[PDB]
């Protein structure tokens, strides 16, 4: 199973509770609640800018990995590499997209 | 670029030797543009710079100055040669300065140009950004400025064609 990805995401079904989509404020900040509803509207495939390449030349590595994604980003002034930033170059072929959808409830 | 001229411009006066004068030190500077679209030129910029051999401002002198009649006209090939896959182009040309009102939509030409581009300075790096651009270096006209000159032929001929007809030459 090691040639396949990993971090395999545990499911939980058959929750206790159930709380309708109304009753839920500030209170519930963080919380994980099994809220029920009907579906509005779906999307398809999006490709998600989570991972784009840039060419570098300073000291022999390429900067990224990088993020951002709606869930986290990363802001200019304290680079994950150390606090490094270098010559750009942009790129056609090198960039890995991350699946993301929005849900209407 | 070869097909039938379709669009055409307007005439417009092209700087090309500007007479640099300074009322203050009264020198001369023979600054020509670099930007691979006038004639003597080099890829860096054309956006009115600041730079001066002394650092002083220059004004243009039209007293003896040298202009350039300046027309850019479209050039568009017929499209009943065009398969199944391919589109045809459309690039501008540059007239001359002897050649005014010798460009009109309607007729077909023969320019002579070469294919050249225009730098830009946005952003650091430059990347694969170049526009179309073409410099002809001269204009040749076929059924206008050209005609079908006569010879020994329109003049012998046409002379015995009305002598010994048959009833009427208009039959």
């Amino acid at each position: 199973y090691d040639r396949i990805t990993n971090h395999i995401h545990v499911r939980i079904s058959h929750l206790p509770l159930v709380e309708e989509l109304r009753s839920l404020r500030q209170l519930h900040l963080n919380q994980l609640i099994r809220t029920s509803g009907v579906v509005t509207s779906c999307t398809g495939v999006l490709p998600q800018l989570s991972m784009v390449k840039y060419n570098c030349n300073k000291c022999n590595f390429v900067l990224g990995p990088f993020c951002q994604s709606q869930n986290q980003e990363v802001k200019p002034g304290s680079c994950p590499e150390c606090q490094s930033a270098g010559p750009f170059e942009v790129n056609m072929e090198e960039t890995i997209y991350q699946n993301y959808q929005r849900i209407r409830i | 670029v070869e097909g039938i001229v379709t669009k055409c411009s307007l005439v417009r006066p092209k700087v090309v030797r500007s007479v640099h004068y300074c009322p203050a030190t009264k020198k001369t500077i023979e600054r020509r543009y670099s930007d691979l679209t006038t004639l003597v030129a080099f890829p860096s910029s054309s956006v009115y710079p600041t730079k001066d051999e002394e650092n002083n401002p220059l004004e243009t002198e039209y007293g003896l100055s040298v202009y350039k009649d300046h027309q850019t006209i479209t050039i568009q090939e017929m499209p009943e040669k065009a398969p199944a896959g391919q589109l045809p182009r459309s690039v501008d040309v540059i007239l001359d300065d002897d050649l005014v009102d010798k460009a009109k939509p309607g007729d077909r030409v023969q320019v002579v140009g070469t294919y050249r581009c225009l730098p830009g300075k946005k952003g650091g790096y430059t990347s694969g950004t170049f526009r179309t651009v073409l410099i002809a270096c001269n204009v040749k006209q076929m059924s206008k400025d050209a005609q079908p000159s006569f010879s020994a032929e329109d003049i012998a001929k046409i002379k015995k064609f009305s002598k010994t007809r048959s009833k009427d030459i208009f039959d």
